[PDB]
């Protein structure tokens, strides 16, 4: 893709790569309260299982 | 209009310039570094986990330095002070083992946008990676390009 | 994962320039999802998804 933009255009390109920044930090409050009611859905659901 | 009144100020993230303590943009720039590093931080910690970060600074040592410390690196990667071309993979490899036997289990090297070996041969952050890989670690990128 | 994403486009875009082009490599190996709301939350050129 670099190649691509530096060569068939004339554009400087610089690559930023997430790598593991998208695994780590804390939950977004969506995910906190998503996964927490989730966890509580888990439970019941093999409680109420036969 | 026969004497010209010129002034310069610093606006560099690199923090290369002499006679400044500081440069307008190095402490912004090494905030980003931080910011990011301290994603890859906010992880419970994994058995055999390595993490490589390519910082950006052409001309200076200085925000790899500075990460480094800010940090905790286990290496870092200088033009100022290189290493052997000839065992700088394997000095990488003996600091690292030696912090993981410790109880370190987020290894983090960074590697500077200038990075080189005393011959001048650049050092690369998938250099870098290939090497950690060796020592048996699952080995992540992070380049922060024009986030910096 | 789509906020970290987001929050490096986010630094991206906040700055001046001709002849400058940018990659995001996100992480993301069967889906496109990430790539795709990355892409419309950012307004993103072009997706490779």
């Amino acid at each position: 893709v670099k190649d691509v933009l530096v060569n068939r255009l004339g554009l400087d390109t610089r690559v930023t790569t997430l790598g593991h920044v998208q695994r780590g930090g804390t939950a977004v409050a969506f995910d906190r309260i998503y996964a927490t009611l989730q966890g509580v859905e888990a439970v019941n659901a093999v409680l109420e299982c036969d | 209009h026969r004497n010209l009144t010129i002034v310069g100020l610093v606006g560099s993230i690199d923090n290369d310039m002499c006679g400044t303590d500081s440069t307008i943009g190095a402490y912004s720039s090494l905030e980003r570094i931080i910011e990011l590093v301290d994603y890859i931080d906010a992880t419970a910690a994994s058995h055999s986990r390595a993490f490589v970060v390519e910082v950006m600074g052409r001309h200076c040592g200085w925000l790899g330095l500075m990460s480094g410390i800010a940090t905790g690196a286990d290496y870092i990667f200088i033009p100022e002070r290189p290493p052997s071309e000839s065992n700088w993979k394997d000095d990488l490899k003996k600091v690292c083992l030696r912090h993981r036997e410790k109880g370190r289990r987020k290894t983090t090297v960074i590697v500077a946008e200038g990075a080189i070996d005393d011959q001048l041969n650049p050092i690369t952050s998938e250099e870098v990676k290939d090497v950690l890989v060796e020592i048996g670690l699952d080995t992540r990128i992070t380049r922060l390009g024009h986030v910096q | 994962s789509l906020d970290r994403i987001c929050r490096a486009i986010d630094y991206i875009d906040a700055t001046a320039s001709h002849s400058r082009a940018f990659i995001v490599e996100v992480m993301g190996r069967h889906c496109g999802w990430l790539g795709l709301l990355a892409g419309l939350a950012t307004s993103a050129d072009y997706i490779l998804i």
